[PDB]
């Protein structure tokens, strides 16, 4: 008289299959990439053009001297 | 015409972004004034050695000391 089932304690659990988080998609991505991009270049010309000025004077030294 | 740049977008957006790059860099070049700034920089860099002049007549311009009011504008660098 000592047999397994339970009267009562149950789920169950499931059969489903669900993971579909979203995300941040379309066209809110290619937007937040292209205002990366854009914030890169404008970093540029800055720099560069900024780089060139140091670099004329680098030469300018030379110049000075040199008779 | 005005789906074949949206029913080859759904199979190969591949390429679409490779002429999408090669468009839009011939056509800038011919359109801001931001070049020929590009070429007005890369003249007045100077590599060699700046040799002088002699007074004949002429005298145009730009006498022997340097620092006076003597020469062309590129001056405007320092103030950028
Ligand atoms: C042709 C005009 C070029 C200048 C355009 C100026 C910029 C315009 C901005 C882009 C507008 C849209 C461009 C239209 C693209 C249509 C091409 C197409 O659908 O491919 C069909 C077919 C697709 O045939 P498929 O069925 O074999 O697809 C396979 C494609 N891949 C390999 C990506 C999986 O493609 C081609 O025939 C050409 C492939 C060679 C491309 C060489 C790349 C050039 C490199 C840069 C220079």
């Amino acid at each position: 008289k000592q047999d397994m089932p339970p009267v009562g304690g149950y789920g169950p659990i499931d059969y489903k299959r669900n993971l579909p988080r979203r995300g941040l998609s379309g066209y809110s991505m290619f937007a937040v990439g292209i205002g990366a991009l854009l914030f890169g270049y404008w970093s540029m010309m800055k720099w560069n053009r900024e780089r060139r000025r140091l670099q004329i004077e680098d030469f300018e030294a030379r110049i000075a001297l040199m008779p | 015409v005005a789906a074949f740049l949206k029913n080859v977008w759904a199979k190969e957006p591949v390429l679409v972004a490779s002429f999408a790059i090669a468009g839009l860099a011939v056509i800038l070049p011919t359109l801001s004034p931001y070049t020929k700034y590009s070429l007005m920089i890369n003249r007045a860099t100077p590599y060699n050695y700046p040799v002088p002049l002699r007074d004949d007549g002429n005298m145009p311009d730009v006498p022997s000391h340097p620092q006076d009011p003597q020469g062309p504008s590129l001056e405007w660098l320092k103030r950028l």
